[PDB]
Parts: structure tokens; sequence; C-alpha cells
């Protein structure tokens, strides 16, 4: 792809919040793609830096762009923990309810991972707390298996409602 | 190589869901998760992929070991004595079917699990009553002028560890004073990255040193 589509993966990867928007002032594309299919706005999720993904949403980042493995940035912010980042995605019309080739939702990544603010943002978002990954299970079946009951209590309720 | 199943284990307890990687004399790299055994799961049934800065991505030979929990572990080691440090490093984890396990972005030797210091040895300071600590900085290690260590005082009955010291970046000695006379104190150091940047985890404690104060 493009030189400056490149230089924007490595510094959105990098972290370095200064460097993404020179690259970006200077015309690069905020679409650009890794070996992985992986965009900027995917790195930035994962890592954790706001800043940058405020700047590649604001400028036409693809809020629902998939690698190859079926990951969404979404997917990468609930794993990893940044609450606000799932926010601003979920927001800027990320799909909640996202499946990765292991038919896994955000909600079951978060779930894993014992976020349960993460948890209470996506199920307002419209989070379908019956969805079962390929293996069957569902975001409460994953909190039994962590034996986290806060989780368990929580996703419960939602599913009475 | 019983150091790392211990570091391992030490690391799992804080992050059992997580994508672990760690250094141990900033050379070698050592990335590992934990997940429960399945009738056809094996090491050539993931893929592990890295990319460092303009490298091309490689993929990296997985092991298998069990573990006292019934977790069985697979890792991956890298080397990283040649890489500048802090630099960012791609890691993805990928099933053979091409599903997601895990994806993350590491900076070379972030996270720094040193050997215990060695030769420790207590000493009665000219000094009557203040006791001199001496030791070693965790072998075949770089950087000794950037490790900083912390001492444990101990005493024999129930108090155990009476004292917590401090020892500044790159000192490897410290003189103990208001300790006891007539007393068996045990002492033992651990060792740290002072940056912090490096981690900022503590080593295993040394093994320990004892010594009879003198009366008075």
């Amino acid at each position: 792809g493009s030189d400056l589509g490149k230089k924007l993966l490595k510094a959105a990867r990098a972290g370095q919040d200064d460097e993404v928007r020179i690259l970006m002032a200077n015309g690069a594309d905020v679409n650009a793609t890794d070996i992985w299919d992986a965009t900027p706005l995917h790195l930035a999720a994962l890592i954790g830096h706001l800043e940058i993904v405020e700047v590649l949403l604001k400028n036409g980042a693809d809020v629902n762009a998939s690698d190859i493995t079926g990951t969404t940035p979404l997917h990468l912010a609930a794993t990893m923990g940044h609450l606000e980042i799932v926010e601003v995605l979920l927001k800027y019309g990320a799909d909640v309810n996202a499946y990765d080739l292991n038919g896994a939702t955000p909600l079951h990544l978060a779930a894993r991972m014992g976020h349960v603010e993460i948890v209470e943002v996506l199920l307002k978002y419209g989070a379908d707390v019956n969805a079962q990954d390929k293996f069957g299970k569902t975001a409460f079946d994953i909190s039994i298996d962590n034996g986290n009951e806060d989780l368990a209590e929580i996703l419960q309720a939602a599913a009475l409602e | 190589d019983p150091k790392f199943e211990s570091k391992a284990a030490l690391l799992a307890a804080r992050g059992p869901e997580e994508l672990l990687c760690f250094t141990e004399r900033l050379e070698d790299l050592v990335c590992f998760w934990e997940e429960a055994a399945s009738a056809g799961v094996g090491p050539g049934q993931y893929s592990f992929s890295y990319q460092l800065e303009d490298e091309p991505w490689k993929l990296c030979r997985l092991h298998q070991a069990p573990t006292a929990r019934g977790a069985v572990r697979f890792w991956c080691s890298l080397p990283t004595a040649d890489t500048s440090s802090f630099v960012p490093l791609e890691l993805r984890v990928t099933a053979a079917s091409g599903a997601p396990r895990y994806h993350r972005v590491i900076h070379i030797n972030e996270v720094v699990l040193l050997d215990a210091p060695v030769g420790l040895v207590a000493r009665l300071a000219d000094e009557s009553g203040h006791v001199v600590l001496r030791w070693l900085p965790p072998p075949e290690t770089p950087m000794t002028s950037h490790i900083r260590y912390e001492v444990d005082v101990s005493a024999g009955q129930g108090a155990g560890s009476v004292q917590r010291v401090e020892i500044l970046e790159g000192r490897t000695e410290c003189v103990l004073s208001n300790l006891r006379g007539r007393t068996r104190y045990t002492f033992a150091v651990r060792a740290r990255m002072a940056e912090p940047s490096f981690g900022g985890f503590w080593s295993a404690w040394s093994e320990p040193v004892s010594l009879l104060t003198p009366s008075d």
C-alpha cells in the first residue's frame, strides 16, 4: 500500500500519538492494513491509546474493520480492558455483537478477562447476552468457568430482562 | 530450568488469561500462556508469529509442558540481546483454523524477572553493634549499575521480619543499625531493575545468611 500507510501502522502500534497526528495531517491512509488486515484503529485500540483512537475515528477510520481472524477494534479494546475506548468505539457505531472466527463477541472476551465495567457498557449498547461462541459458551458460562460471581450475577440479571 | 517454572507460575497467578512475556537477563525472551488440556490440542494446533520493527513476520516454535495445577503451558523463546530495548514487538497467537487466540504489543525487556542476588555475606561492623551486608548482583546479568535491591532482616522467634531496607540503584552493600544485642538475625536480599520501565518486579530472595550479634 501507501508508504505513509505503513508509517501510520507503525506509529499507531508504537503509541506515538504526536507522530500519528503528523502522519495523518500529511495525508496518510487512515484505513491502511498490515499483512493480517489489521488497521491503525486495531493497533490503537489494542495498546489503549485513546487519543490515537479519537483522531482515527474523527477522520474516517472504519470502526467495524475486521482482520483476517475476524477481530474488530472493539474485540481488542474489550479484551485488553480499555473501558473508555470501548465506549468511544461503541458511540462511533462499532458492532456490539460482532463475532470473530471463534464466534466470540466483545461480551465474551470482556467476560473472560473479568472486566465488569466493560461488560456493563457492552450490555447497555445491546450486547446479546445469549450469544454462544462456536464452543457453545455464553458470556455467563465463561464467568462460571472463571468463578467470577460478580459477572455471573450481572449476566444472569441481564438475561431475565 | 526449574527457576523458569517458578517464575512462569508467579506471573500466571497475576494474569491467568493472558499471554505473558518476560526476560531474565535481557538477552532472551519467553512468552507463554496456560489453558485447559484438550483431547486434540498440541503445540502444532497453535501458530506463534511475531514482528519486530521492519523485520518480516516470523514464526516461533511452540513448546508444551504441564503445570502443577493441571493446565497446559505453551511457550516460545525468542533471542533479544541484539535487539534494542523497549522497541515495539508485535505478537500474534493464531489457532490452526485461523481463529484468534492472542494479539499483543510488547516492548523488549518491559517485564524483567531477575535471578536472586548471590554471595550474601554478613559481617560484624568495626563499629560495634552494627552489621554490614554485602552481596553480588544476579549472575550473568547486564546493567548491574541500574539494579536496585531490598534487604530483609529477620529475628528468630515470632518476631520474624523486623526490618526492610531499600538499597539505592547500583549499590551492593548496606550497613544495618538498630539491631538488638545477643540476637541471631537472618538476612536476605532481592533485586529489581530501577528504571522502573523494565517492569518493577522483585526477584526471589537470595539464599539467606545468619549471624549472632555481640552483647550490649
